[PDB]
């Protein structure tokens, strides 16, 4: 979902960080009640 | 008085025993999930969510420990008192949901660094009914909303049994501006997950809304901007000009885009 942006070399070298950096927080948000755990469940 | 009804809404989980069913809805996904909550006579919560349509994601907790979490929901782990500085409480009216009479709370930010909500509290419990999250303008980033609720009666024992998917389970960097009532939560280190390199990790909230901050290294490399949005949760990366190559600040959160840039570019290293 990486926007973006407009260099191929900053997509390749963000994509495969925000995605996990995004799941991060929501899935700590979530332990730490149920629109955390449903706001984490959401992903992939 | 909606302070009152936001300290009963703290209480309820407590107080009250109660299974139901609710959707969860941002652009993007819409699912559906079953919770059992029971209130032992200690006064311990033990709860059970399940997720309805799709894969079986399921959690237990006892208090606030995770009992037992699926695995997709666990491959990233590594209060309202003081609410009404931030946002402004109000009663607004009264409504149905799920079959059951509410009223109405609108959480209104008193800013425009932070996200308001409109709550719809259960009369006869102070349990949450329906939960909307809003931007500036009004317009819907998240729906939390309750099909069924049934309270009173304690879910049965085999209902706090969770499936054989629910598995048995100082940072040298600071903010510079955060939005008021914010505060650090908690800070860490990880690693990146493409190179050998320590990524620290700092997590703010206001009570209500939270956001994370990651710090990774550039060793010099030319990487620009980027920006993505999940429903409600922003994430902007900027980079931080540094005397030690460069580093790539991530803002991930539940506030406006503006907040996470400026938090972004906000981010500094410590001094000695």
């Amino acid at each position: 979902q990486v926007i973006t942006n407009s260099s191929s070399s900053d997509t390749r070298w963000h994509e495969q960080r925000l995605p996990i950096y995004l799941r991060q927080h929501v899935q700590q948000s979530a332990v730490s009640s149920a629109l955390p755990y449903a706001r984490a469940a959401s992903l992939e | 008085d909606a302070s009152d009804w936001l300290n009963r809404l703290a209480e309820a989980d407590r107080q009250n025993s109660f299974q139901g069913t609710f959707v969860y809805e941002r652009n993007g996904s819409f699912s559906t999930h079953e919770i059992w909550h029971r209130v032992e006579s200690d006064g311990a919560v033990r709860e059970r969510l399940l997720q309805l349509d799709g894969a079986r994601q399921e959690v237990v907790r006892v208090d606030g420990r995770t009992q037992c979490i699926s695995g997709g929901l666990a491959d990233q782990l590594a209060d309202p008192s003081q609410l009404a500085s931030w946002y402004d409480l109000r009663l607004v009216g009264e409504s149905r949901v799920a079959g059951r009479p509410a009223v109405v709370l609108a959480v209104t930010p008193r800013d425009q660094h932070r996200y308001g909500f409109e709550l719809h509290l259960d009369r006869d419990t102070g349990l949450p009914l329906k939960s909307l999250l809003l931007n500036e303008k009004g317009q819907l980033l998240e729906r939390f909303q309750f099909t069924q609720l049934n309270t009173g009666a304690a879910p049965a024992e085999d209902q706090l049994q969770a499936g054989a998917e629910c598995q048995v389970v100082t940072v040298a960097w600071r903010s510079e501006w955060l939005p008021p009532g914010f505060t650090l939560t908690r800070s860490f280190m990880r690693r990146s997950p493409v190179t050998p390199d320590p990524v620290a990790c700092l997590t703010y909230g206001d009570g209500l809304a939270r956001f994370s901050v990651f710090i990774e290294p550039l060793h010099g490399a030319m990487v620009g901007d980027a920006r993505s949005q999940l429903g409600p949760t922003v994430v902007v990366s900027k980079r931080l000009q540094t005397d030690d190559g460069g580093q790539m600040v991530t803002v991930v959160g539940e506030v406006p885009l503006g907040t996470a840039e400026r938090v972004a570019l906000s981010i500094r290293p410590e001094a000695a």
